[PDB]
């Protein structure tokens, strides 16, 4: 490929590929929606603490929505497996 | 309505850290069943130390005897997933999110399981 | 139980032995760490990922034991796990009791068919200690500043016998015993990560006889001139083939038998 | 006990490279052997060491008398003056050290220099007479007339001054002797006969090594376990039963052996009755149970050991042999087999697939398939006990079993026909190290100094441990590139008597774990799921 | 680092390292023919000698061109290593 994002996106999607602990809430998600071609996955995390309403949603699944649903992926150096447009696994690297 | 549930020990952690601030994965074996589960649990929001016992419980759905796709006041770490992996002693891997899961135990008690489905984890510290 | 080695399983990459040993005394009692090293893989720059302490004392290691195995142990944000190592840093026992400094040490062989024990050389301050784990006995003597160790197997030692030196037929100040064999004899040769409480950074290597008059290599028994010992006949009750009975021993003027020859035993023509 | 390696050249680092440090040890022992022991009124000085005695780590030592010194005795036996190298002249000092029985003298000027042959294929020197020799018949029946003989050996180990090999019997010579190139090792003064064994028929054994490496071409452990099993209820029946007491030791420890307890085992009482025979009935039922535990020796009745040469005829082509054995109590049975060729009442010829071993091997390639042929010609020569080799070929058969010679050393042979010949592996190279020879003559100190530091860097009795456990760990066994490594480790261990070529066994080759068919109790011992767990898990299920 | 103390323990461990591939470079500007006496396994006096003379290894190194290539190498394989302390002294929100 000749285009490729530089350091900008390439930074932010490191950062969002690998804290995996700086979950997004409902309105943070929705805010974020606007900037993203397809629809939301579900929360995947509804409860985080015995008392901890408004279930939210993780970083792997925000990077999610900018691929296809019929997108299939993977790249065993880097663990990362793509299913059905969804990110599903990733350990390190940065290579991908 | 629940396929699985067991009461599962904390044997070790990866990080073995009180802030590191990054997601840990825990090693709790089964009893009664002898199974070995691997999860990443977030200590800084739940915390969780070696050697205490907690429960374990996936269901298809939250909702009571079908609506697939009220459990809520019972468990406190409710999650969703999806099981995309079931060869391996049979093994699971399920993905929340991309916190990833391993549920390795017996041929005989992950049965009805199948693939390419959404499961939730429901869990508690008794 | 059998010793106070205990294995840290995970510490931080950044830290020095000295940290560590002030993060240990301030968790347990104070002074209670013997000696503390941390494995490295290069000379003096790159430590390991472990590292292993020697406690003073057995109830000072099930406290630690006890600590960590309820993650109350927390240095730099890590959780120190405890476990069995597989030897000690330093072979000592773990007794107050089998320690004993500044001791006299004799050599010799009975003279005569009577209780009579001549004494080839005397040395004085020299240390003791009875090791059971290793089933060996180490005499530490200072001769001319170099320091040597002689190590006594228990199946060198055929019989113990429990004397006096003061004459004292209700005092026990002395014992007697018979090897069969001959004594292993050791020398010493001549730091940041390896704090160890004494000056312990030099190695054991086999050497021949020390003594002048070569009294080591023609003596088949030892003496120990103790004290009283209210309580010492129970540590030298483990000894294999003790004698549960008082002998007392004249001291015999035998410096005559010293031969400066490579072979010792041999009979002067 | 044996002087362990740290407690002589304790390693140390100084400067950029790891130098030895020599202990106050290694001294005393230095001075011990060049001043000597003065016992009383002599003092005895340094002769030499026989080959024997250098693993052992013992040395001769003589008392210098007015009459006969040290040197006198060392000039006597011959000049070793013209061996430049170290290791090699003490081996040749000292391997005039066996005993051996008196003869006759034979003197110089029967003697005759005949060609050997030599065959160089693929840039590699292999030798066919390494230390084959001739006898004629007469020579033979004087020889074995002092000893006490009455059947005459087809061969027999011999050495008289400086020469050593064995020789064989042809009914087509010249005189009584007849002497070979490759034989001379030294210029020798006194050229005095005597000779240390003949032939013996003893049945052969199934050592550690030689299941080891059967555990890889496709036998499986069915037929071990059943093997073991029935010898160990014929063991076991040996007591109480009469018949079984002489069939057991007419076919484990001498084929032809006259002994008290041999001839009342035949006639004699109730095994309850004689104690004296019953208590030496169970010393060796309970010596060979234990024996069995510290290691595997199978007695199997269709196999022999016996020494090989070869005969200047050159009919047998590369593969073909003649084997040939006495008849034991179960040839004599039943003698019709398919492999058994009845040629005599006493002797019974082979035409079975033999394979051809020797004692130490840690190499796949060294099994080779043989198939016996059966020729008039070498019949009329009258050959027995004795493996006849082919004197034309590629390369020769000793070569094959690990770089073997012709130096009296048994040989195992079985006509077996259950093994599985299909698999072939071609055997290890044998090329040793290169000679060290000296610009100068040897000082009377190298040579201690080689004696001593033969006690460093003395790894050969590791390394086959090593091998083993690591046979047994890995599977595939006996093909990987560390079973490779191992086996020439322990090759060029076993040539450091000649040579001085420390083995250097790596740190990392270490085995760390022990099977359970072990006596390291102090170190730690692991669970053998092998051929060889299976027979130790048998034989303590049947001595509980 | 998250202290002083931990400054100064990377500051020593820095310079240890420097030390040990500087000594590692003067090991390996030895691999020439001139000291192939020294290099052999037998009894050589003058070992003391070749680590006394510490600053005639520069001059011997900067006169020379393909022991310099030598001497750059190994001290780049030598100093890989000290690179490799930057993750162990370093945090994981090290924006660096």
């Amino acid at each position: 490929n000749l285009l490729s994002l530089g350091q900008d996106s390439l930074t932010a999607a490191y950062l969002v590929n690998v804290e995996k602990n700086c979950y997004l809430n409902r309105a943070q998600m929705q805010q974020l929606q606007m900037y993203c071609p397809f629809q939301l996955p579900p929360p995947a995390i509804i409860k985080a603490s015995p008392s901890s309403t408004e279930p939210q949603w993780t970083g792997m699944q925000l990077f999610g929505m900018l691929f296809p649903p019929g997108f299939d992926y993977t790249y065993p150096l880097n663990n990362v497996v793509v299913s059905n447009g969804e990110l599903l696994s990733f350990s390190e690297g940065s290579a991908w | 309505i629940i396929m699985f549930e067991d009461i599962f020990v904390v044997d070790k952690l990866d990080p073995d850290g009180k802030k590191f601030d990054k997601v840990t994965r825990v090693e709790a074996r089964s009893h009664n069943l002898e199974m070995f589960m691997h999860l990443d649990v977030n200590t800084e929001v739940y915390p969780l130390a070696v050697g205490d016992k907690f429960t374990l419980a996936m269901a298809p759905t939250l909702n009571l005897d079908g609506t697939p796709d009220t459990l809520a006041d019972k468990y406190e770490y409710i999650m969703h997933g999806k099981l995309y992996k079931i060869s391996e002693k049979a093994e699971l891997y399920v993905s929340f999110g991309g916190l990833l899961m391993l549920l390795q135990g017996d041929p005989a008690h992950i049965s009805h399981f199948e693939l390419d489905q959404r499961l939730f984890l429901l869990m508690r510290k008794l | 139980t059998n010793r106070s080695t205990v294995k840290i399983s995970n510490v931080p990459q950044t830290i020095v032995a000295d940290e560590l040993l002030r993060f240990l005394e301030l968790h347990l009692g104070e002074d209670t760490v013997f000696a503390l090293e941390i494995p490295t893989t290069r000379d003096n720059w790159k430590p390991r990922d472990f590292a292993r302490v020697q406690f003073t004392t057995l109830e000072v290691k099930s406290r630690a034991q006890l600590l960590s195995s309820q993650s109350k142990l927390l240095f730099k944000t890590h959780n120190l796990r405890l476990s069995e190592a597989y030897d000690d840093i330093i072979p000592r026992p773990v007794d107050p009791r089998k320690r004993l400094d500044d001791i006299v040490l004799t050599v010799g062989f009975p003279e005569s068919d009577e209780k009579r024990f001549c004494a080839l050389e005397k040395w004085d301050g020299v240390r003791c200690w009875i090791l059971t784990e290793k089933r060996r006995v180490e005499f530490w003597v200072w001769e001319s500043g170099d320091c040597y160790k002689i190590e006594v197997r228990f199946e060198d030692i055929i019989e113990t016998l429990s004397c006096c030196v003061n004459g004292d037929a209700s005092e026990i100040d002395a014992f007697l015993l018979k090897l069969k064999y001959g004594p292993k004899v050791f020398k010493r040769v001549t730091d940041r990560y390896r704090f160890c409480k004494e000056d312990f950074d030099f190695m054991w290597i086999r050497t021949t006889d020390f003594s002048g008059s070569k009294s080591i290599g023609t003596s088949t028994c030892f003496c120990l001139e103790v004290h009283n010992g209210s309580t010492m006949l129970d540590i030298f009750s483990g000894l294999p083939y003790y004698r549960e009975d008082t002998l007392s021993l004249t001291y015999v003027d035998g410096k005559t038998f010293a031969s400066a020859a490579q072979i010792v035993p041999l009979l002067n023509a | 006990s044996k002087l362990p390696a740290n407690a002589l050249s304790v390693n140390s680092k100084e400067g950029y490279f790891v130098k030895p440090s020599r202990t106050n040890i290694y001294n005393r022992v230095l001075s011990i052997l060049g001043e000597g022991i003065t016992v009383g009124p002599k003092r005895f000085e340094f002769l030499a060491f026989s080959a024997s005695q250098l693993r052992g780590n013992s040395v001769w030592m003589f008392a210098s008398n007015e009459k006969v010194k040290a040197e006198d005795i060392r000039e006597w036996m011959g000049c070793f003056r013209k061996i430049r190298s170290i290791s090699k002249c003490a081996a040749r000092m000292g391997q005039l050290f066996s005993a051996s029985r008196q003869t006759l003298i034979v003197r110089a000027q029967d003697v005759e220099q005949i060609p050997d042959i030599e065959v160089t294929t693929d840039g590699a020197d292999y030798c066919f007479s390494d230390g084959i020799g001739k006898i004629s018949l007469a020579f033979a029946k004087q020889v074995a007339q002092k000893c006490g003989l009455s059947h005459v050996p087809s061969a027999f180990q011999i050495r008289y001054g400086g020469y050593k090999g064995v020789i064989a019997v042809d009914r087509s010579s010249f005189r009584k002797l007849s002497l070979r190139d490759s034989m001379l090792k030294f210029d020798s003064n006194n050229r005095m006969l005597n000779v240390t064994r003949w032939t013996e028929s003893m049945p052969c054994f199934l050592n550690r090594e030689i299941i080891c490496l059967l555990s890889t071409l496709g036998i499986e452990d069915a037929m071990f376990e059943a093997m073991q099993a029935v010898h160990l209820s014929m063991l076991g029946n040996m007591l109480e039963d009469r018949d079984a007491a002489l069939n057991v030791l007419q076919k484990l420890s001498g084929e032809n052996s006259k002994n008290l307890l041999v001839k009342m085992l035949l006639q004699g009482y109730a095994p309850s009755s004689e104690p004296y025979l019953s208590m030496m009935l169970r010393v060796h039922h309970e010596s060979q149970l234990s024996e069995l535990k510290s290691r595997c020796r199978i007695l199997v009745p269709k196999g022999r050991i016996l020494i090989g040469c070869m005969d200047e005829m050159g009919i047998l082509e590369y593969g073909q042999v003649y084997v040939r054995v006495t008849l034991t109590k179960a040839e004599l049975k039943s003698r019709d087999q398919s492999y058994f060729r009845k040629i005599d009442e006493e002797t019974s010829v082979v035409i079975g697939k033999v394979v051809v071993t020797k004692n130490p091997c840690l190499h796949p390639g060294d099994i080779r398939v043989l198939d016996a042929i059966y020729e008039v010609h070498f019949e009329e020569k009258g050959y027995l006990d004795c493996i006849i080799f082919p004197q034309k070929g590629e390369r020769p058969h000793p070569n094959e079993c690990s770089g073997g010679d012709l130096d009296g050393d048994q040989f195992f042979v079985s006509w077996d026909e259950k093994i599985i010949p299909s698999e072939m592996d071609p055997p290890m190279d044998y090329a040793g190290s290169r000679p060290r020879l000296m610009d100068h003559d040897v000082t009377l100190e190298e040579i201690h100094k080689f004696f001593v530091d033969y006690m460093i860097s003395d790894t050969l009795g590791v390394i086959s441990t090593a091998h083993l456990v690591h046979a047994d760990r890995d599977p595939e066994k006996a093909r990987s590139q560390k079973c490779l490594e191992l086996a020439n480790l322990h090759s060029r261990a076993v040539d450091f008597a000649k040579t001085g070529a420390p083995a250097e066994m790596p740190y990392a080759l270490k085995p760390r774990e022990f099977p359970d068919f072990l006596e390291r109790f102090e170190k730690p011992t692991y669970i053998s799921e092998s051929v060889f767990g299976k027979l130790y898990r048998a034989v303590k299920s049947s001595l509980a | 680092s998250s202290d002083l103390q931990s400054r100064k323990n990377l500051t020593e461990e820095i310079s240890y390292g420097l030390r040990e591939a500087e000594q590692v470079c003067n090991k390996q500007q030895l691999m020439v023919e001139s000291w192939r006496d020294f290099l052999a396994v037998n009894g050589e006096d003058k070992e003391e000698d070749s680590v006394s003379d510490l600053a005639r290894f520069c001059y011997e190194r900067q006169k020379s061109a393909t022991l310099s290539e030598l001497a750059v190498s190994a001290f780049k394989d030598a100093y890989r290593d000290v690179q490799a302390l930057a993750y162990r002294y370093g945090d994981q929100s090290n924006s660096f």
